[PDB]
Protein backbone atom coordinates (compact mmCIF):
# COMPACT_ATOMS: atom_id res chain seq x y z
CA UNK A 1 0.00 0.00 0.00
CA UNK A 2 3.02 2.27 0.57
CA UNK A 3 6.41 0.91 -0.43
CA UNK A 4 9.77 2.52 0.22
CA UNK A 5 10.14 3.20 -3.51
CA UNK A 6 6.79 5.02 -3.55
CA UNK A 7 7.91 7.28 -0.71
CA UNK A 8 11.23 7.86 -2.50
CA UNK A 9 9.44 9.07 -5.64
CA UNK A 10 7.18 11.24 -3.48
CA UNK A 11 10.22 12.65 -1.66
CA UNK A 12 11.67 14.00 -4.90
CA UNK A 13 8.38 15.77 -5.60
CA UNK A 14 8.09 17.14 -2.06
CA UNK A 15 11.70 18.32 -2.08
CA UNK A 16 11.37 20.16 -5.39
CA UNK A 17 8.37 22.10 -4.05
CA UNK A 18 10.21 22.61 -0.76
CA UNK A 19 13.21 24.07 -2.59
CA UNK A 20 11.17 26.34 -4.86
CA UNK A 21 8.87 27.83 -2.22
CA UNK A 22 11.53 28.10 0.50
CA UNK A 23 13.77 29.99 -1.91
CA UNK A 24 10.84 32.12 -3.09
CA UNK A 25 10.18 33.16 0.52
CA UNK A 26 13.80 34.02 1.30
CA UNK A 27 14.10 36.13 -1.86
CA UNK A 28 21.50 36.99 -4.75
CA UNK A 29 18.84 34.67 -6.13
CA UNK A 30 19.68 31.13 -7.28
CA UNK A 31 18.17 30.89 -10.79
CA UNK A 32 18.29 27.09 -10.63
CA UNK A 33 15.81 27.30 -7.73
CA UNK A 34 13.81 30.16 -9.23
CA UNK A 35 13.24 28.16 -12.44
CA UNK A 36 13.03 24.66 -10.93
CA UNK A 37 10.22 22.85 -12.80
CA UNK A 38 7.51 21.35 -10.59
CA UNK A 39 4.81 18.76 -11.23
CA UNK A 40 1.19 20.00 -11.36
CA UNK A 41 -0.30 20.97 -7.99
CA UNK A 42 -0.55 17.84 -5.85
CA UNK A 43 -0.71 16.68 -2.25
CA UNK A 44 3.04 16.04 -2.39
CA UNK A 45 3.61 19.55 -3.73
CA UNK A 46 1.41 20.83 -0.91
CA UNK A 47 3.55 19.10 1.71
CA UNK A 48 6.76 20.67 0.43
CA UNK A 49 5.14 24.10 0.27
CA UNK A 50 3.76 23.82 3.81
CA UNK A 51 7.07 22.52 5.17
CA UNK A 52 8.77 25.55 3.62
CA UNK A 53 6.42 28.03 5.32
CA UNK A 54 6.65 26.56 8.83
CA UNK A 55 10.39 27.21 8.87
CA UNK A 56 10.23 30.80 7.64
CA UNK A 57 11.00 32.40 11.01
CA UNK A 58 13.25 29.71 12.49
CA UNK A 59 15.46 29.38 9.40
CA UNK A 60 16.52 33.03 9.60
CA UNK A 61 17.75 32.55 13.17
CA UNK A 62 19.97 29.64 12.09
CA UNK A 63 21.32 31.27 8.91
CA UNK A 64 24.41 32.76 10.57
CA UNK A 65 25.34 29.42 12.14
CA UNK A 66 24.82 27.15 9.12
CA UNK A 67 26.36 29.65 6.70
CA UNK A 68 29.45 30.05 8.89
CA UNK A 69 29.86 26.28 9.25
CA UNK A 70 29.27 25.62 5.53
CA UNK A 71 31.95 28.21 4.74
CA UNK A 72 34.29 26.36 7.11
CA UNK A 73 33.24 23.03 5.59
CA UNK A 74 34.01 24.11 2.00
CA UNK A 75 31.74 21.48 0.40
CA UNK A 76 32.63 20.49 -3.17
CA UNK A 77 31.47 18.12 -5.89
CA UNK A 78 34.08 15.62 -4.70
CA UNK A 79 33.18 15.62 -0.97
CA UNK A 80 29.51 16.68 -0.88
CA UNK A 81 28.25 13.09 -0.83
CA UNK A 82 30.56 12.02 2.00
CA UNK A 83 29.81 15.07 4.14
CA UNK A 84 26.05 14.84 3.62
CA UNK A 85 25.97 11.15 4.56
CA UNK A 86 28.05 11.59 7.71
CA UNK A 87 26.02 14.62 8.85
CA UNK A 88 22.69 12.95 8.07
CA UNK A 89 23.75 9.74 9.83
CA UNK A 90 24.62 11.60 13.04
CA UNK A 91 21.34 13.54 12.90
CA UNK A 92 19.21 10.38 12.93
CA UNK A 93 21.53 8.32 15.14
CA UNK A 94 19.27 8.77 18.18
CA UNK A 95 16.01 8.31 16.29
CA UNK A 96 13.62 9.44 13.55
CA UNK A 97 10.93 12.10 13.92
CA UNK A 98 9.19 14.61 11.68
CA UNK A 99 11.37 17.47 12.89
CA UNK A 100 14.54 15.67 11.83
CA UNK A 101 13.02 14.69 8.48
CA UNK A 102 12.20 18.37 7.88
CA UNK A 103 15.66 19.35 9.10
CA UNK A 104 17.12 16.96 6.52
CA UNK A 105 15.16 18.63 3.73
CA UNK A 106 16.44 21.96 5.04
CA UNK A 107 20.06 20.83 5.06
CA UNK A 108 19.75 19.58 1.49
CA UNK A 109 18.41 23.00 0.55
CA UNK A 110 21.20 24.82 2.39
CA UNK A 111 23.87 22.53 0.95
CA UNK A 112 22.58 22.85 -2.62
CA UNK A 113 22.27 26.63 -2.31
CA UNK A 114 25.73 27.01 -0.78
CA UNK A 115 27.56 25.04 -3.47
CA UNK A 116 25.72 26.96 -6.20
CA UNK A 117 26.76 30.31 -4.71
CA UNK A 118 30.38 29.08 -4.93
CA UNK A 119 30.17 28.05 -8.60
CA UNK A 120 28.92 24.44 -8.59
CA UNK A 121 26.06 24.56 -11.09
CA UNK A 122 23.86 21.66 -12.15
CA UNK A 123 24.21 19.99 -8.74
CA UNK A 124 20.65 20.43 -7.42
CA UNK A 125 19.64 17.03 -8.77
CA UNK A 126 22.66 15.47 -7.09
CA UNK A 127 21.65 16.91 -3.72
CA UNK A 128 18.04 15.83 -4.26
CA UNK A 129 19.37 12.31 -4.83
CA UNK A 130 21.48 12.55 -1.67
CA UNK A 131 18.30 13.29 0.29
CA UNK A 132 16.19 10.62 -1.41
CA UNK A 133 18.79 7.85 -1.28
CA UNK A 134 19.82 8.61 2.30
CA UNK A 135 16.21 8.32 3.47
CA UNK A 136 15.79 5.09 1.50
CA UNK A 137 18.99 3.47 2.78
CA UNK A 138 18.67 4.68 6.40
CA UNK A 139 15.12 3.46 7.09
CA UNK A 140 13.61 6.95 6.86
CA UNK A 141 11.53 6.20 3.76
CA UNK A 142 10.15 3.16 5.58
CA UNK A 143 9.49 5.27 8.69
CA UNK A 144 7.36 7.63 6.58
CA UNK A 145 5.52 4.66 5.07
CA UNK A 146 4.75 3.38 8.58
CA UNK A 147 3.12 6.76 9.30
CA UNK A 148 0.99 6.42 6.17
CA UNK A 149 3.29 8.14 3.68
CA UNK A 150 4.10 11.79 3.13
CA UNK A 151 0.41 12.67 3.58
CA UNK A 152 1.05 12.32 7.32
CA UNK A 153 3.34 15.36 7.01
CA UNK A 154 0.32 17.45 5.98
CA UNK A 155 -0.64 20.26 8.37
CA UNK A 156 2.31 19.66 10.70
CA UNK A 157 2.28 22.75 12.90
CA UNK B 1 34.44 18.10 14.39
CA UNK B 2 32.77 20.34 11.82
CA UNK B 3 30.53 17.53 10.56
CA UNK B 4 29.39 16.65 14.08
CA UNK B 5 28.77 20.31 14.93
CA UNK B 6 26.61 20.65 11.81
CA UNK B 7 24.68 17.55 12.87
CA UNK B 8 24.32 19.15 16.31
CA UNK B 9 22.81 22.30 14.80
CA UNK B 10 20.41 20.11 12.82
CA UNK B 11 19.24 18.31 15.97
CA UNK B 12 18.63 21.68 17.63
CA UNK B 13 16.74 22.91 14.57
CA UNK B 14 14.74 19.67 14.59
CA UNK B 15 13.94 20.18 18.27
CA UNK B 16 12.40 23.59 17.62
CA UNK B 17 10.44 22.23 14.66
CA UNK B 18 9.10 19.33 16.74
CA UNK B 19 7.93 21.73 19.45
CA UNK B 20 5.78 23.50 16.85
CA UNK B 21 4.57 20.14 15.49
CA UNK B 22 3.13 19.22 18.91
Amino acid sequence: SMSEEQVAQDTEEVFRSYVFYRHQQEQPADPEMVTLPLQPSSTMGQVGRQLAIIGDDINRRYDSEFQTMLQHLQPTAENAYEYFTKIATSLFESGINWGRVVALLGFGYRLALHVYQHGLTGFLGQVTRFVVDFMLHHSIARWIAQRGGWVAALNLG
Amino acid sequence: SLLEKLAEELRQLADELNKKFE
